[PDB]
């Protein structure tokens, strides 16, 4: 459920073309001399044949409830088929669920039938429609104004695109006066900039009801808004008290089953009425009905949520935790959860939504369960668990009491090893965390008795949930049961063979039911097809680079798919509109060169390099100008081009260096930043984004020829980039971004540790003193993401890469024996869930290609994603 | 409570105090 | 040839979807799963080798006990190690056990794959948990003891490269090849060793004698037999247990019992059959009814409608129609008092036997309740009710369209436009006033059809077919303004039917009749000829507003030239030179000349046929068409001409080799199964000879034409109306493509060159293209071809009658969309836009009446 992002669908993600069918339509009984047009796959528009309509005017908005939705069509279309009024309405029932549901914005809420009366015939339309319906009801629809006692709503808007015999006016602008005015969609009603109403509307606009003002609330803030309402922070006006305010507009907040927000609110009110003697449960101070929004106020608990408490108390370092004392607190919290669950299961209530956002941990380790919004009060049935957090949803129908135990089991397993995200893809995934948390806690060094007590508690929690037969089309994905220990190279060969076999299995399931791409990919780059990024050509390149390290692979269908990928990559080369190393046209040239194609790469290179270099805008490594110069310097260093083109490349590289040394602040961000996200085109700090990409180019230019201005620019860039870094309490240098610290390969600490290790012979003694500080920041024991750009593989490919030692067995052993906690299997296979596990993907940032490049770069000591020499 | 109406209607503005889409 | 059905258009084996409860057995570890192709799911244990050939195990089931049987096979089959595969969705279960599906594939619900060493153990274990269920007998298999557990020698998996490579169809044979064939009655083939236990297991009063069968089906078929006590004449029935399942849960044994009850209730009636024998032999239900003589109305209408100008002397046709339509009303109103209904009343059931006396047969769909509104589930094309009527009114809805079919025979498109028959009822009065019948008979049959309109109720139209509405007014064409309005209406209808196709499909650009849905090049079912007809008819109307076709012109041209060589075809109408000719006449001159100069001598030697549809004659015709415009150089022109010089002498050497001489033996409206005509076959060689004489002047080209015409004219037969028509099978076909109109226009083209011994057929062929009614509206095999070849190459230059007749008589085939006019093709459950049968054919017809050319053939 919970679509949008991009969508549902087992295993892979997909584009926004999957919401197909299976709901009954509305089908409003067309007469003759008319016509119905299905245009935007949401609305059917009926035009009377041979009638001129007027641009702008006053639209008519009609709302509806779910139970009596089918009667408004037969009572409004009967009105509109006599005379001549064109109207449009929704087509499928699913979009009627979604339009009045929880997900959509407050601007588009409740629009179900829209009428288009003309200017001189609106009187009879409204006078007939007021006495026509008179009994049905629905939501208010914001950004509009009500009529007297009907679901009729009015608005001044646009009717249709511009006529051929009129001035060309865009959809977003009006024609009031001689000026064009862009309209806005704000939740309150505003007359759009002085449009003169007709004489009959002045009575309906300018009137005022009774001014009896008695509001027993002082609203201070509002933490979050929704379609149902908002959750305010206020105080009572009796004497004092801090209250948490909830509201729910009538006939909205609708779910896929027929159940509104008021029923959930009343269930919350009853459930907190029953539990009215426990300090570790909220209490109700006020229940009422102001106008028709049915306000509820409940008391405000104190503490931090368990999600922040895990990150504040898990040992992420060997030195961050002192005098042990962590597992006994976990056992105490699990014992409190068991006691609470038994106590409110004895009182015949069922909380039915137990995830990390509800348990609040206050001072001295006391819990308090909040958000009793989907409570039920009967246990003899078998229902489907409908609304849940990601990773806390039950499987294949159960009793209303076992959903609480299924929640509590994974809350306890998250507190032992924080990886429960992929539990919506693999059944019984937490057994892997149960197995592999014990190895981590033994390697850190702990008393045995705490481990036995915690494992006894997890066994007791496992014993009170039923094993359910997995029939959900996701049966193939099964967790591990046996974990080995790597002691020789044959285990590494076996793991490599299993990983390529898992890639072979995950190719076919994507290619069987889709054809728009060739490999599945994370949803940030669902529409990108070029560069060292979310793509498809780097997948085959990493597959070749890993398969060359294993002797005599099965070699299924390699050459055919290589032929179509290498043909399709060059077939649409100039149809793109981006230029850059990692996301543009110059990256695929280097990858085509990396397969081979020595004539083809030079033929594309000499034809398109000048046009690619002139139209570039930015000046960073990821999508700017430095990557194209790096590719040109690589091609000059190997040598496949003419002398004058290389002279132009060197002249423009000197021009770039001279522009950089004058003012460095033009094309970067020297600061600390205030926005935190995983978006690729939003971060400006790191190796891919910022000064380290410039320093890599300066190091390559110094290694090519040897001008001292490149060394000066590199030293200036390194001294500028270390301004953004801070020092924590553990004496470690980390990148700073908002309230978060990011030691990672791409956007953080490991990029500089790789860069100053690559140039140890050129740099001097005033710059190498940060290596001990940076190595203490990339020695973590656990991180959530398994990827290459911002995951564990990026941390371990750069911690021991160059080192002037050929000892590579220890790094491979550590990487393989610690990366086992992120995987599942398929049939003698191996697939890796990517950032935000709830997926399987093959892409270079978080997936198969990232760990393939990690193993290849650990073996060959090159980091084969940035060109060098 | 009568003649209120406008009150709540207005209420719908205030101002929040200072990823993972798809609701919960 | 792939048909599907959805609203409006056709599509081919796509947009069908699958929504049903999936079967989805469970899965343990050390296993897997893998949907091979859309129907089966394959479970097999990992790390276990399997053999090939050997013995397979099939397991069958019925509908309401299929899930329990799957769960009671999967539990035993998960014990030990046996791979197995079963069906996926209930829709494929309905399709596999169905009525019209082929009998070689039936009842395969669980396919089990045991190995050789423990097959006796898995049979012994499986027989204990089963045998409380039952299923169909299934041909080409063998029942074991008392179970659906089945055996057949067959392969498991395709060839592994470590073993020998012998492909799918061969079964362990190296010296020869053995290709297995799935047939009923079913033999163990040559060789094959049953090891020990199969040899024991493998090792009267029959009251009727069967002569021959008239149909075979999955239910069993219908037999023509005789009794043993007397001679008699019986029509026998057959059934199979748990076989014959529709989309609702009904089997053939229920329908046979309903037939027996409905024929035993009406045993006292002389227009209903009498049951001579009902019984059960083993499990196959056998039923025998009497043989009712007569003829169905589908041949009676074509044998009694006034088709030519004098076929029915002394009138009397409407008097014969009136007696039948009142007998139907009184008979149906009589047997409805006994609470029996038919629910299927198309033309194949009413039989006329004794001087217009009816006898309703085939009572397979009887319903004895009349208080639940049901959906009409199974019907013939055309006679299907709309949206949940009472079971009493379904018979009257059938009888209403039967009576409207008797008034003018066009009812087959009533499944697309609701209440289409008002157009037919309007134009029947005009046609019978044109023929000159009595007024009182017309008023009497109008009163009967008004009574049948009064009996059937009115239903509001709720579907997506609610855009298409019938005509309600007809205006007589009297001036040029009516034609100039009709052209704008037809162009607007073409724009709307392109806009409806473009939204939900992107593989093609225009909807095409299902014969040429695969083809995308040429003239007939092309993608560029429709836009060329669009441009040609839009040039004939003043200041028409262009919608988008400046962009669409270069879009279609660029898409055609990008995929010009991405095929393996040649020919004028479905090949590679047709798009060259069409690009040259579309408006771009030099690109077509460049492609022609590049590729003509490459295309020339690859083809094998020699007709204008796909062979060398169209290659030559385009070749000497390009010589007249003069873009071809001297050496290439000599190369073009030296091929045709040898071609004509090669035709003179042996004429019978190039085209079939005779009258054929097939009865199908198929493109590649047609042999004689202007397009398909031999008259186009005479067309090429007529074209070649105009620029060269040699008599060697002319003598081949007088040979070819005399060779073609042996196929026709003189009818009692003194008309020359084509004769394939037993149908007479006057049409443009495979008919007399092509030869009429060929003689009218070369009337100044030919001698007086060939011009005597003008008075004979013009009495065959003077037909009053024909079913199809297309160009090649429809009305427009008959009205474009009647008056095109006349010496006079008056063309208003050719406009007026063609516009006025082509009104009963039209559907309206919104100030539009979209034309249904042949077998009109469609709307089609192509030059064969659709908008483009009518556009070329109007142009070729106006312009004196027939501009879809190369001329000089
Ligand atoms: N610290 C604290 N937080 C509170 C208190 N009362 C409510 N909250 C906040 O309100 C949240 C309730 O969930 P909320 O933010 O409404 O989203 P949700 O209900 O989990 O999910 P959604 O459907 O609204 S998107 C709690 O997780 C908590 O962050 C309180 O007394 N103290
Ligand atoms: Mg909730």
């Amino acid at each position: 459920m919970d679509y949008n992002f991009n969508l549902e669908h087992p295993f892979f993600f997909t584009n926004n073309d999957y919401s197909t069918d299976t709901s009954i339509k509305y089908q409003a009984s067309l007469p003759f001399n008319w016509h119905e047009v299905m245009n935007n796959d949401e609305w059917v528009y009926q035009y009377p044949i041979g009638k001129f309509v007027e641009r702008q005017g006053w639209k008519i908005h009609i709302s509806s409830e779910y139970n009596s939705s089918h009667e408004l069509l037969q009572d409004v279309a009967k009105i509109c088929h006599e005379m001549r009024i064109p109207f449009k309405h929704l087509s499928t029932e699913d979009k009627f669920i979604m339009r009045n549901g929880k997900l959509v914005s407050r601007g588009f809420s409740g629009k179900f039938i829209t009428c288009y009366p003309n200017q001189n015939e609106l009187e009879s339309v409204l006078q007939r429609l007021e006495s026509a319906l008179k009994q049905y009801n629905g939501p208010y629809i914001l950004s509009d104004k009500r009529w007297d006692e009907a679901p009729i709503y009015l608005r001044y808007g646009v009717f249709r695109p511009s006529r051929d015999d009129e001035k060309k006016v865009a959809i977003d602008e009006l024609i009031v006066g001689d000026e064009v005015v862009k309209d806005e969609r704000l939740p309150v009603f505003k007359i759009p900039k002085g449009i003169v109403p007709p004489d009959f509307l002045n009575k309906w606009l300018d009137k005022k009801d009774k001014k009896q003002g008695d509001f027993p609330f002082i609203i201070d803030n509002a933490i979050r808004f929704s379609n149902s309402g908002g959750i305010y922070n206020a105080r009572l006006k009796e004497d004092g008290k801090k209250i948490i305010l909830k509201e729910a507009r009538p006939y909205t907040g609708l779910g896929f089953d027929g159940t509104y927000s008021s029923e959930k609110l009343a269930s919350e009110c009853k459930a907190l009425k029953i539990l009215n003697e426990w300090s570790e449960a909220p209490k109700i101070y006020w229940h009422g009905k102001i106008w028709e929004h049915t306000f509820l106020g409940i008391e405000h608990m104190k503490g931090v949520p368990l999600n922040r408490w895990v990150t504040n108390n898990f040992p992420l370092y060997e030195v961050v935790d002192k005098t042990k004392d962590y597992l006994l607190r976990v056992s105490k919290i699990v014992e409190k959860l068991i006691d609470l669950t038994n106590k409110f299961h004895s009182e015949n209530v069922y909380h039915q939504d137990l995830h990390l956002g509800n348990i609040l941990v206050k001072d001295e380790d006391e819990i308090s369960i909040i958000d009793w919004e989907q409570a039920v009060f009967s246990n003899d049935e078998k229902v489907v668990h409908k609304v849940a957090a990601p990773g806390f949803r039950a499987w294949r129908e159960t009793l209303p009491s076992e959903i609480d135990w299924y929640g509590i089991r994974q809350i306890a397993h998250y507190l032992y090893m924080p990886l429960v995200t992929t539990s919506d893809l693999t059944y019984n995934y937490v057994s892997q965390t149960r197995i592999e948390g014990k190895k981590l806690f033994e390697s850190l060094g702990y008393t045995r008795e705490h481990i036995d007590y915690v494992e006894s508690l997890l066994s007791y929690l496992d014993s009170k949930c039923p094993q359910i037969e997995n029939i959900s089309r996701k049966k193939v994905l099964k967790p591990m049961h046996e974990i080995r220990t790597i002691e020789s190279e044959q285990d590494i060969q076996d793991f490599i063979i299993k990983l390529l076999r898992g890639f072979t299995l995950t190719y076919g399931q994507w290619r069987k039911e889709f054809q728009s791409r060739f490999f599945p990919v994370h949803y940030y780059g669902l529409n990108f097809n070029q560069g060292i990024a979310f793509s498809d050509l780097a997948i085959l390149w990493s597959y070749q680079q890993l398969a060359k390290k294993v002797k005599n692979f099965k070699f299924d269908d390699y050459y055919e798919i290589r032929t179509q990928v290498i043909n399709e990559a060059v077939n649409n080369f100039k149809k793109s509109s981006l230029s850059g190393l990692f996301d543009g046209k110059i990256g695929t040239i280097w990858l085509i060169y990396e397969f081979g194609e020595i004539d083809r790469a030079v033929e594309l290179f000499t034809t398109h390099f000048i046009e690619i270099f002139e139209n570039s805008q930015n000046k960073n490594l990821y999508s700017g100008q430095a990557g194209i110069l790096l590719v040109g310097l690589y091609f000059l260093s190997k040598g496949e081009i003419d002398n004058k083109l290389g002279e132009e490349i060197l002249i423009r590289l000197r021009e770039y260096t001279l522009n950089y040394i004058e003012n460095p602040e033009t094309f970067c961000k020297v600061g600390a930043s205030d926005v935190q996200s995983n978006d690729p085109y939003e971060n400006f700090g790191g190796l891919l984004y910022g000064h380290a990409g410039v320093a890599w180019l300066f190091g390559e230019a110094y290694k090519l020829t040897g001008e001292s201005i490149y060394k000066n620019g590199l030293e200036l860039a390194v001294d500028k980039e270390l301004v953004a870094y801070k020092v924590d309490s553990n004496n470690s240098l980390q990148y700073s971004q908002g309230h978060r610290l990011l030691p990672y390969l791409a956007t953080g600490s490991a990029g500089l540790l790789l860069l100053i290790n690559r140039n140890k012979e050129i740099l001097s003694s005033k710059y190498l003193k940060y290596l001990t500080s940076l190595e203490r920041a990339t020695d973590v024991v656990f991180c959530v993401l398994p990827g290459l750009f911002n995951g564990f593989c990026g941390l371990e490919v750069a911690n021991n890469i160059y080192s002037d030692i050929d000892d590579n067995f220890s790094g491979q052993k550590k990487l393989i024996e610690q990366l086992y906690r992120y995987l599942c299997v398929i049939e003698e296979g191996f697939v890796i869930a990517g950032d935000n596990g709830l997926k399987i993907t093959t892409d270079i940032a978080s997936g198969f290609a990232g760990v393939a490049i990690g193993l290849v770069s650990i073996m060959d000591n090159k980091l084969t994603i940035l060109p060098q020499i | 409570f009568q003649g209120m109406a406008e009150e709540v209607l207005n209420l719908q503005l205030v101002s929040v105090q200072v990823x993972x889409x798809x609701x919960x």
